[PDB]
């Protein structure tokens, strides 16, 4: 019995990637949906070895390798689109990595994801996570307070707020953390009177 | 085959399968007459069942109002009492009355009660609301916060739109395939 | 042939089907004597139908109005229960008179209640109400908003029309079609 | 041949036919003795059927009016509950007369109650009125609106004409054709 | 041969008659009894019976007046009740004696009522009338509109020409031919 | 059986019209006989097409078909004394239409009713339609308001009026309205305290 | 069985269009006939395809159509009081469309509509839209405030009013809008004290 | 059994698509047809592959898509009146990308959706965005307030309002973001007292 019949009825929200390390690897796209395959593979119907990955999940495992063998490196988020050829986004301001050792960075990815066939490595622009946060926060009319510094820029938003201003606030924060990651820039939604 | 909760009532037994269904195991509601209710899922999916009883605090107990304390058949009455069971049947009524705008599929609202008002010579409080509500998806839910906050402004006695806080979501994402059975 | 709702009342169980047939699952209502109806749909049917019975949080609860706490079989009475069980009449006859109007369908009025208006020497504060309405389609009800806000103002004592809300929307698109059997 | 209500009493069933035959469905009127009367669709029209008793909200409640509280079968009585009691006649007396008018067809009053007029020392205030009225058509009830608004200014003591407000329509048009049955 | 009225009294029998008679259907009026009358119509002219009791609201139920609701077989008495019992005979017996005029065939007469006239020390405010009447055609009755206000200015204690307004009309012209059996 | 049996008893408050297009008119001449005349063909004993028409509402109808391919059109009202020959009052000093589309315009007006023979258009003074408007309502002894512009005028009567100045406006208006129509005049009874 | 004859018992409410497109089209000419002749079709006893069309909602279903493929354009209302030749309004000083075009926008609303034969595109007077409004709005003796700007003009009528100048307006508003439409000038009741 | 008899009984409101990758598509117009195609798909009453699509939830699919490959690309909305051959606005005056890669990213819009045939890319002009939502919006008497910077433009409303001015106002803002999309101009309906 092959896995993508013993999910559900459409063979649709899961997408069922080969390994190379002699194991088969499941995709899913939400928390929920995780754990409708992990049941699957805990109550033992397959004879094989078998894992469930998340979109959130396999960010924060390959973030631990990362902070312990590269230290003071600044990414910003690593997106599964399709889930064999992930894109590792990098910051270009922030690094004095040259040629040579982007391609070891990259050939060292692929060791620790066994579903990807190779890891595109891409430099954006850093001034503009920045300025997409701020354009697009001006844009939903809240108040807000920009604090520059070395490393990193936060935008504190404080006072008594109804619920049209934190209702848009909310809607923005998730859109924008989906996108580029809590690395650069943290938003700081604290509500107190005055 | 292992029973994991007998003695339910109706409606604390089609809110527990609608738990369990959704985690992707299947159970079933047998009825056993005048003793309620009783749900028996898979020996393999056991230990997964008895998890989210434990996470979800299943069964449900009942929901509880302010008028279910303070009763009728009491043989007197105070005014104290007469207060908090008038404001706990405008507090049903008022989301008895929201359920039936477009797109909204469930609410609730909470009044701020005063207690010693005029016993000891007060002037009575602003009176302060608040409300939840569950939109049917595919709705602008940003442009219909004004709509109830309008509503709920001169129900009563005197409010202000600083005082009125709605707070609400769009509902979760549809539960529609069968679970599947465990194949051995 | 999978029961999921028993013991319903006559109102609670043509509201059900309503629901279930508007998401394309047919279900069957069967009488059962003096234990009141009973629901079953199809077993291919049988997820989704739990699904929908979590979210709409049917069956309805009976609709809950202020008389029917402040009841007249007591054998005395207080001048906040009589206040309070007479603004419940005046409440009621006003959205009896609302559907009778051309294109409306159903209407929920609300009244503001005063508790110590005379217990502590307070003038009387001045009377605030809101309005629900569900219209047939077509109408152009950007117009209608004034006649409903005209026939509530000299209802009462003195209000304004800065303290009267009515809040109404067009109803949903009809469903005309039988849902379908599940073909095996 | 399936019911869709059953227990009905007089006029709660000859009018959800007339809701179900303005809809293009036939219905049929079953009465069962003492239990009341029940109402049979045909079973391609069932889906129908069932939309428009959630939509009007139907079987009707039956008309609640401000003297069916204050009963007189009491053994004290107020001096609120009098005067409660004696508005609530005149407002059933003055409907009874705009349907003597001619081409008036139904019509629905409402008077604004005074309950701590005298019970404070205050004056008693003004008295508003509101009406409403279904004319035979072929009426021009632009000009009919003042004769209603000078027969209700001088049945009281004092009021004005900008106190006054009558609401009304022309009647729907009429429904003389037979539904038609299902062909199978 | 379908029924849609039962177990009615004699008045409101004999009136859904008239009005059915009115718009070219035929009834019958089957006497059962010590169970009330019934009405049945022709089949093929049910579905427009059905809509004429809907519209005019039939059967009539019974005029309602002050006295029935202040009953005099009551212990005890108030000088509320006193009042709003006297007042209610003379507006029953001004409304018997306009009907013995010449020309007029009905008509229905109102007091306004005075409730806290000497219960707070106020002087008893002036006593406004209204009328109503149904003439004979042929009268011109722009000239008898003065003779009904000169009868009910001096018939109590101090009315103005300027508080007493009567609207009348004439009768609608008479239904004398025969309905018609449906021809199949 | 021809319909003019399966009428009332007196064959004379309606009047029979054979039609043009193959079928057959009912022509009533008030509300109430209209609804005597439809209890007939809806209950179905007639085998062939035939309608009920109205003095009334058979202006309602084509009033809105002239509104759509003939607008800024003054005209007053139909009159249907004799229904096979119409009469379409017609204003004289608010249209520059010539002779020879005047012609075009009733052989329109005859396709929209196949019971008449031929609509004859008549041009008549319209400083008239406001002259008997106005010294019918001096006779009435009421007081009133003149407000003439551009395209029509309007009498506004207002203030406290006993049961004599209302009973006797509310018989010049109707008696009015059925001559003239309500296009170029209208009348406001606005009965308010002072 | 022809579907003539499984509608009503009156062959004369409804209108029956043959296709082009091998479906078989109702006219319905109000919403309340149109739910009886689509619970007809719903039930099923009609072997073909068929629809029901209304006369305010073939206006709402190519205004979708028309506000995404030609933006910009000034139009009013479309009338089907022949529904074989429908009249296609449009205003003549807000557009700049050459007569060549004009051509080619109505041969693509006739093949959006399969019962029609041929669109007959009309160009009128701007001003005189905004003239009747007003003109008309004078004669019912209604307080207004008109505020013109660039692209349309809108009516504001506030104040304490009575039931006879807003019972009067209500039945301005809704003859008004049958006509021309709401998309050049609307109206504002809008019913506040002083 | 074909997938069209499986739906209701009206083959009007579902149109039936097919795909690229052996798959057939489902197009449903609103939120309430998509849970009435999703119920059949569900119970597995079909053999074969299916989908349910709708015009909501395919443009939030790939707006995440675009949102990843192709960053600071600014674009509207994308219209599915005709569902084979779709139409994506794209802004003019804020990209500067040349007559080449223009055709590279219609292909791969292509790519995303099998059941299209060619995506037809259109550049409009930015500034009537922002004419149309101020125009529309003092034609139906708000008070409001404009606040222009860089990349947006947004429209402030507070101050306390009777419900004739938010129900217009929703009326307005709901056909508003039906068209050109909220990612241009944003409305803010906050509703505050004095």
């Amino acid at each position: 019995a092959e896995l993508d019949s013993l999910l559900g009825q459409e063979k649709e929200r899961f997408q069922v990637l080969p390994g190379r390390d002699k194991m088969l690897y499941v995709a899913a796209q939400n928390e929920r949906d995780t754990l409708w395959a992990r049941q699957v593979l805990a109550r033992g119907d397959y004879d094989k070895n078998a894992r469930v990955i998340n979109e959130n999940e396999e960010n924060k495992r390959i973030s631990i390798w990362l902070d312990t063998y590269y230290p003071q490196l600044a990414y910003y988020r690593i997106h599964f689109d399709e889930p064999r050829k992930p894109v590792f986004w990098l910051s270009r301001q922030r690094n004095t990595m040259s040629k040579k050792e982007l391609e070891v960075l990259s050939q060292k990815l692929r060791a620790l994801m066994p579903y990807a066939d190779s890891v595109n490595i891409t430099l954006m622009d850093d001034v503009t996570a920045a300025g997409q946060a701020e354009a697009g926060l001006k844009q939903q009319a809240l108040p807000y307070s920009r604090r520059n510094h070395k490393g990193g820029v936060t935008f504190v938003i404080q006072g008594a707020l109804d619920d049209v201003e934190i209702l848009r606030a909310r809607q923005f924060v998730d859109s924008y953390y989906r996108t580029w990651g809590g690395r650069y820039v943290q938003f700081a939604i604290e509500l107190k009177d005055d | 085959d292992k029973d994991l909760l007998k003695g339910l009532d109706q409606e604390q037994a089609n809110e527990v399968i609608a738990v369990l269904q959704m985690h992707n195991i299947e159970a079933n509601k047998i009825d056993s007459g005048k003793l309620g209710y009783s749900i028996t899922v898979a020996e393999p999916d056991f230990t997964a069942a008895v998890y989210w009883i434990k996470t979800y605090q299943l069964p449900p107990r009942p929901r509880v109002e302010i008028a279910q304390m303070f009763p009728a058949d009491s043989l007197v009455s105070s005014p104290r009492a007469e207060k908090a069971r008038l404001y706990s049947a405008i507090e049903q009524r008022l989301e008895q009355s929201l359920q039936t705008m477009e797109g909204v599929l469930s609410a609730r609202v909470h009044i701020s009660y005063d207690i010693d008002a005029g016993e000891n010579g007060r002037p009575p409080k602003p009176v302060h609301l608040s409300a939840l509500a569950v939109y049917e998806r595919g709705s602008p839910l940003a442009h219909q916060i004004s709509d109830i906050k309008r509503f709920l402004k001169n129900s009563f006695a005197d409010v202000d739109y600083d005082n009125i806080s709605v707070v609400l979501s769009e509902r979760s994402d549809a539960q529609l395939q069968a679970p599947g059975t465990p194949v051995k």
